[PDB]
C-alpha cells in the first residue's frame, strides 16, 4: 500500500547493476593490507613480506620524523597508551556523530 | 616510479603517449634472525646509530636494514642512552672499543 | 682523549 520509488524506477526501464567486488571481499583486501602493515611495515610493499617486531618498526617510523629512537624504548607505555586513548576517541566520535 | 625502491627512469616516446621504464629494486632472498632492540653494557643501554641487532644464535652483530652486512658492534655504530632497566627486551652483550688497545700499547 | 691522558699520567 506504500509503494517506493524503486518500483517505479524499475517499471520505466532504469535498473542498477550491482558491483563486482563484494563487501566481503572488499573487507578481505582490508585485513590483508592490515596484517601486511601491522607484522611488517612498509616491506610487504616493495617484495616480499619482512616480518619484524611492532616496537622497532614504530621505532623505525620515529627515525623519519627527526626523532632519535630512544624515545620510544624509554616511553613505550605512554605511546600505547595514548594510541588506545585516540582509537577510543575515534570510536566515540563515530558512534555518536552521524554528520 | 615502479614496484620496490626506485632507483632510475628512461622516457621513450609513443604514438598519442609516453612510455616509461622504471628501474627499481626488490630484495630477492631473505633469512630469518634473532633481534634485540637495545644492549645493556657496563649498566649503560646502547642503540644502533643506523641499522638494527641481529644474531645467528650464539653471536651478536649490527648490519644495515635492506642488506646483510654483518659486523662487530663497536662504540662507533652505537650510542648511549640511559640505563638499561627500562628498555623492554634488552639483551647482555658486550661493546668492543677501538680506543683501549692502542692507549695500552701507548704504556 | 685528554681525561684519558689524565689516566695514563
Ligand atoms: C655465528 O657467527 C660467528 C661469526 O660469524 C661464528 O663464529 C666463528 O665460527 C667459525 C666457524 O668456522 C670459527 O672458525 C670462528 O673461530 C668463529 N669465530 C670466533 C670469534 O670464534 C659462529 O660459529 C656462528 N654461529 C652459528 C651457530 O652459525
Ligand atoms: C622463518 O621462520 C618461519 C617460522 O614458521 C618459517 O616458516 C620460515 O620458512 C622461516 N624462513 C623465512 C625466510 O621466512
Ligand atoms: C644482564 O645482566 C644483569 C646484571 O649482570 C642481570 O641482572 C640481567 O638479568 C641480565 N640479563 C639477562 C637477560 O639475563
Amino acid at each position: 500500500a506504500a509503494r517506493d520509488l524503486i518500483c517505479a524506477q524499475k517499471f520505466n526501464g532504469l535498473t542498477v547493476l550491482p558491483p563486482l567486488l563484494t563487501d566481503e571481499m572488499i573487507a578481505q583486501y582490508t585485513s590483508a593490507l592490515l596484517a601486511g602493515t601491522i607484522t611488517s611495515g612498509w616491506t610487504f610493499g616493495a617484495g616480499a613480506a619482512l616480518q619484524i617486531p611492532f616496537a622497532m618498526q614504530m621505532a623505525y617510523r620515529f627515525n623519519g620524523i627527526g626523532v632519535t629512537q630512544n624515545v620510544l624504548y624509554e616511553n613505550q607505555k605512554l605511546i600505547a597508551n595514548q594510541f588506545n586513548s585516540a582509537i577510543g576517541k575515534i570510536q566515540d566520535s563515530l558512534s555518536s556523530t552521524a554528520s | 616510479c615502479g614496484k620496490g625502491y626506485h632507483l632510475m627512469s628512461f622516457p621513450q616516446s609513443a604514438p598519442h603517449g609516453v612510455v616509461f621504464l622504471h628501474v627499481t629494486y626488490v630484495p630477492a632472498q631473505e633469512k630469518n634472525f634473532t633481534t634485540a632492540p637495545a644492549i645493556c653494557h657496563d649498566g649503560k643501554a646502547h642503540f644502533p646509530r643506523e641499522g638494527v641487532f641481529v644474531s645467528n644464535g650464539t653471536h651478536w652483530f649490527v648490519t644495515q636494514r635492506n642488506f646483510y652486512e654483518p659486523q662487530i658492534i663497536t662504540t662507533d655504530n652505537t650510542f648511549v642512552s640511559g640505563n638499561c632497566d627500562v628498555v623492554i627486551g634488552i639483551v647482555n652483550n658486550t661493546v668492543y672499543d677501538p680506543l683501549q688497545p692502542e692507549l695500552d700499547s701507548f704504556k
